[PDB]
């Protein structure tokens, strides 16, 4: 969509992630593994419920209207009765068709957005200690055990704690 | 901040999003089939096939038309003083009394259907010099030749038929619907037998309107043994006004008034079975749920209903784009 | 570029956006109450309660209906040859002349209201063998029994009402509206007194149409001492055509024609006071400004007006999201 | 909204900023201060005025139409007169409701966009001399007096002038 | 990996997008003139000026109205049993037979135009005691005084016009359209000469309806030497029903029935030339292509057509914003 | 538009680029050159064709309708015939006007998006070897001959190959 995260710089989705919509999958000293992100999953889910409820809002009720089926041939007034209803129907059908089109387009960019926002939020947190590998993965340039990985995920990672270690083997001139 | 570490290694963190193996196709502004994780249908397209008898008052007409119920065809005597939110007319309804026609039947059917009450009040009309309660062999009420319960056929007394001139004020505070008619005989012999004058006349008026109908003598197709017809007309008399009926022949007089009201009532042609359940939205095909914003079941609806649309499916993506690994 | 410094320090630069302490709630695609810095109302919902007399020509009908003004009821003689962009009919308007009814009153009221001119031209009709200028006690013009100024009641002279057959060509280059009628007597005695023939007839025709009305004798409710009625009819005669009026009784003859025109004129029922001000959009509730795209004052409108909508408020966010430091 | 600057990485707004919509706040060895940004404020304001005028564009005028109030019961033709107008009204009400909804949604993302664009523009200007603190604030790694702060704000900051100073105490290995 | 290079240099890579020197202005949500690289028009605004004779069956009426073609005015005898998807009526069409008028002409023109067939079936009506095949000098068929080919004028036989009472069942399985009429004489002399009875009557009925028309005597404007008129009426008789025509004067009898059908046929007034080409969308101004979604040529259309819109240009940007470096 | 690449951080377009919509210009040891990018050009073109076809989708056909021109003055029924059609027309004209407006707005942000996405994709590929000059140009900090420029453009650039060279004269402290 507009941001190019989903079906973009993130080559594909994870059928394996059954606990949330967006998430992290890490590899580190203490093994490997993944974890769903719940705040972005909720942000995406709430927005979609929000548009959904607004679409499903009040049905207008109508009682006595005009007749819409005729069993006799009458001419002018009946021709006008059929025309008023046929132009009403085509106008509401146009409306329902444009509505889901705009709506769907926006749901795909909104969820593209949330993916990209998690990406950027994680990027900002790691400060000078990681590099983008351009496929949605950061390379963290310092020893990051599972508690370190958990602090990135729960937003408490202190980059200063690792800046010297990181910076040093990040700018490792020798190869 | 910390001391020089004796170890040196990196870690990898990848962000991503889920994908499902199933996945639904949805239309977009730029694509008309794009696959998303999940979607929801916005077009209701199926009915139970039953008209739920709740919350609206459905009155099944069984084999009576609303106009026959109104006029009082013997076989519809059940509907006398009945009331409804929706009158259902059945395709198998039939009339079985004197052959009549209603010039602008369609508006009479509308404004009765719309006030939703058949409550009738007999008024003391006094017809002097004519014979009341005429009836016929084509409108048998029970083992007897009879007529529409709400109309009073008038013929000659002994040798003559006078110029009827009667009045009936609306002294109430509601409008009164009066239904009356005129008898068109088959032959001039029939005309004179019943009404003496060779040419009858009915004039029905109030302070603000008048109707004068002259009968029309001639043979029509035989229906129920008769080639004569009665035509039905209606007059609303507002509070404070006066009905004056004046005739020197062929009058089918009113026996009083239907009272009108304003409400949410209508009429619907449907052969759907009424069943005991609760549904707000009624379609001739039976009730339909009104959770979805649009429906494709039927353009005729009564009650809180989805907007009829031409489309039969319209999926709202309620999830991101589905970009799977290995597919299934 | 420059040389090694002695001081070493950093600075902090933060970007941000304003917030307001007040802030308005607005609907969105995904939320229906989200707070923004500022918004503007798009539904106009209040009128001054006065119809501004500018820029359209408002003609206040005072206690005259447009049809009575047209026919020339004595009390409406003021409107003679008057003109309008909007004719305002008042709820307290009353008629006060011979009791008439107009079969399809609603179209006559429309096409007069729409041409916006009551300019009348008297034509020299010559009625030979009848008495002109009949009038009545229920249509007193001043201290005199009179009739509608634009119609000419004709009765017999002696015991002859001849067969009137008159013609009047349209030799101009504009259509001519002619208004005529027929008198329905209460009794056959009245009929013969006035028109001799026991059954009158009026046929009014042009090259492309004809109307034949037969009168209807009978008592109607007493209004202004009378139980008779006149019914009003209209004929437009196009340039180059011919009116032919032919009758042997009950003709209420035309005195000439109203001329028709095409314009932006209409009629409106309103009891609002006309005042001196300028407003383009008129509602029965008075004028309303037309800065906003939509209005909720009234569905009846005349002039440059906002589109009527069901909603009474519809706020367009004209500012960013309000995210204040403390709260709202 | 879609970019996640307003009510996103920028925790909240400034009720104190009365001179513009977007702006700058700083802390240098001389002191503190804030200053509105006028170009992004105008960009946001013009766009909003633009959509506003288009909405407020030409009223269509209508003169003689159909009657819309009746005092007598007539049946078929009057039922059609009431139906034509009731379906016209519900169609225009749908239109006004969808219009402000799309419009409002777009005004919130457009202003989110302008905030994020100022952020990115400032980011690009500071080149290697500053770091993102992830809350909308850059840490400038060199002495930046009020004239230096003003050159960032008026777009004339020369990053080369400070690159060596910056880079040196930026990659300060010792802690 | 590799060995040290003695050179030390950088490279510059700039990304960018094209721009065009031409460029089109387009409306947006926030701007109403913004320049883009390219755009495409969505409002069709020009016709060829010719009605293409493909794929719909166009039937040019030449100088005949559909009602005259139906009734069988001599000069329209060509259209006998003709068929169409679109009947084109020409402004120069003229009638040239007995002067008639059709009460509710507009519905008769509609329901014939809509069934799209003028196929007529003669039925064996037997009129006993009257003279068939009356004709007139104003409806010359060839060198002979004649009448409408599909109607049968009836006058008395010798000294009496009996009471015609005839029947004709619909035993087929399709509806039958019957067209009949009544003759309104100019004078009572004319009336009695032709029909003996001083007052004729026509009653045409089926099991479910009836029409009784009484003629109207009086002079109308002279058209084609005549001041009399015939008025045309129509009766549809459904399968299994019965037509009964009963009259004692002034009947213009039917010679059988037009058969009705359901289809996509219509009628259009246009003086555009029909030409041989294929176009699906027809406008009174000639055909128009239907590639664009909207058109501004004309609100009257027949066939697969663009939606008529008030706008005459509506450009869809099909390219990015045009930001040229020099300009041109 | 919303992303600020086109008519934003990229000062202007290139009338000279006749072989594609988006593209690269460069200067390297081997000389100067430009080259269109075909994948982003196709992404932008396909999306625009997609919306275009959907707009140009099925025309509804109508046959016998009501009359829309009258030559006689009739009053009430004709007034209703003229009103049904006039309200139909104003409703379809509103629809066509809002449609191209929404559509056009989205085409300009969609193409702004594709420009910015190419920019970001190139940025990610160059990893630590280049710097943004903030005008859409990267300064590549190592010798990049025409085959090196071609590998950036065809997505095969290996940043490790040049990381030491790059990093060294990138953090060249002396000035
Ligand atoms: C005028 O013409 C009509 C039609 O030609 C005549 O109508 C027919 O009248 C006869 C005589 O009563 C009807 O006969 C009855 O038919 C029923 C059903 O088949 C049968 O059971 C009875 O025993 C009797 O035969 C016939 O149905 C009726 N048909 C129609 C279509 O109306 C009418 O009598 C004529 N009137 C005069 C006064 O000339
Ligand atoms: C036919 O029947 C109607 C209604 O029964 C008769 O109408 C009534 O006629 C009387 C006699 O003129 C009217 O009386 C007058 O009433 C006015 C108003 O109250 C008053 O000013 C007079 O002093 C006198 O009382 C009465 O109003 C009128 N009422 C109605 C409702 O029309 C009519 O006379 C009968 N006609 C014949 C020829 O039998
Ligand atoms: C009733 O009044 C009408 C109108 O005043 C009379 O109509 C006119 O009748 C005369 C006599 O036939 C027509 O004259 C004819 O004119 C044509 C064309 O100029 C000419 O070719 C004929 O040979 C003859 O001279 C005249 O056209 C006609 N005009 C109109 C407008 O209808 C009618 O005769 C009167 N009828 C009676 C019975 O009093
Ligand atoms: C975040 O994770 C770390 C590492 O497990 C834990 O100690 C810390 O308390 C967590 N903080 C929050 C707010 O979840
Ligand atoms: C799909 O979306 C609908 C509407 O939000 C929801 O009821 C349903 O649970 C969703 N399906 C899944 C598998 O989440
Ligand atoms: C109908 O209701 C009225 C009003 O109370 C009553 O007088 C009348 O007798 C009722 N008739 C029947 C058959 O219920
Ligand atoms: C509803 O009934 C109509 C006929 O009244 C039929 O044509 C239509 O297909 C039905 N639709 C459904 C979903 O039952
Ligand atoms: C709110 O928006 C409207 C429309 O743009 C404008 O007239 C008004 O000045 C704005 N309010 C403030 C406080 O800026
Ligand atoms: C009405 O206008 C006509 C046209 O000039 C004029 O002849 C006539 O006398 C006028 N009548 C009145 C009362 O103004
Ligand atoms: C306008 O007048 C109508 C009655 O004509 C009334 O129901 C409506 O509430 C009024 N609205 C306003 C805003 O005055
Ligand atoms: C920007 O600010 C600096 C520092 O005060 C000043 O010298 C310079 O002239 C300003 N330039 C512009 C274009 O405002
Ligand atoms: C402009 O757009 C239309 C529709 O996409 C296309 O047919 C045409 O080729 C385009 N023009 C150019 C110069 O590409
Ligand atoms: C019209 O068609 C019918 C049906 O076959 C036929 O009997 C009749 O003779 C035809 N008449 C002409 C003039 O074609
Ligand atoms: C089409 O014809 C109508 C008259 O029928 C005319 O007013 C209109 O301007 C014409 N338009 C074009 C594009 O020919
Ligand atoms: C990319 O360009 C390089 C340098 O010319 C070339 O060797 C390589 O094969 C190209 N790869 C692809 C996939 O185009």
């Amino acid at each position: 969509g507009l941001f190019g995260a989903i079906a973009g710089f993130i080559e594909n989705g994870w059928e394996g992630m059954i606990d949330g919509w967006y998430g992290f999958r890490h590899q580190n000293s203490e093994g490997t593994g993944q974890a769903a992100d719940l705040k972005s999953t909720q942000a995406a889910i709430d927005q979609i419920n929000g548009k959904l409820n607004r679409v499903i809002e009040k049905t207008n009720e109508k009682f006595h209207q005009i007749e819409k089926e005729f069993s006799e041939v009458e001419g002018r007034i009946q021709d006008l009765e059929k025309y008023v209803e046929d132009t009403k129907i085509d106008l509401w059908s146009y409306n329902a068709e444009l509505l889901v089109a705009l709506e769907n387009q926006h749901t795909i960019d909104l969820t593209d957005s949330e993916m990209n926002k998690l990406f950027e939020k994680t990027r900002r947190q790691l400060r000078e200690n990681a590099e983008e590998m351009g496929n949605g993965c950061f390379k963290i340039y310092h020893k990051c055990d599972n508690a370190c990985i958990e602090s990135i995920r729960n937003g408490t990672y202190d980059h200063d704690v690792y800046r010297d270690e990181a910076l040093n083997n990040r700018f490792q001139i020798k190869g | 901040q910390d001391l020089p570490g004796n170890d040196n290694s990196t870690a990898t963190l990848c962000l991503g999003h889920h994908a499902v193996p199933n996945g639904t196709l949805v239309k977009t502004i730029t694509d008309d089939q794009i696959e998303v994780t999940n979607a929801t249908e916005l077009v209701q397209s199926s009915s139970t096939g039953k008209i739920c008898n709740n919350p609206h008052r459905i009155l099944d007409g069984i084999d009576c038309t609303l106009i026959d119920a109104l006029l009082g065809d013997p076989h519809c005597d059940v509907f006398q003083n009945e009331t409804w939110d929706l009158f259902v007319e059945r395709s198998k309804a039939f009339s079985n009394c004197y052959p009549y026609d209603v010039p602008d039947y369609a508006s009479l059917r509308s404004l009765v259907a719309s006030s939703g009450t058949l409550e009738f009040i007999t008024e003391g009309f006094t017809w002097t010099g004519v014979t009341q309660n005429g009836g016929s062999n084509a409108c048998k009420r029970g083992p007897g030749s009879d007529f529409f319960s709400r109309l009073n056929w008038l013929t000659k007394s002994g040798s003559t038929y006078p110029v009827l001139n009667v009045t009936m004020p609306n002294n109430d505070n509601f409008d009164k619907l009066y239904i009356w008619g005129i008898h068109h005989p088959s032959t001039n012999q029939e005309q004179t037998s019943l009404y003496v004058q060779a040419s009858g006349r009915v004039t029905v008026s109030t302070r603000r309107s008048q109707q004068t109908i002259i009968p029309n003598i001639g043979s029509r197709p035989w229906v129920r043994g008769l080639s004569s017809r009665i035509s039905i007309y209606w007059t609303i008399v507002k509070p404070g006004d006066v009905l004056v009926i004046n005739s020197n022949g062929n009058l089918i007089a009113p026996r009083g008034y239907f009272k009108m009201r304003t409400g949410k009532s209508s009429i619907m042609r449907s052969d759907a079975p009424i069943d005991t359940c609760i549904s707000e939205c009624i379609t001739p095909n039976g009730s339909i749920p009104n959770d979805k914003p649009f429906q494709n079941v039927n353009k005729i609806t009564y009650g809180a209903c989805p907007k009829y649309v031409k489309q039969n499916t319209l999926k709202l993506a309620t999830g991101m784009r589905n970009v799977p690994e290995k597919q299934t």
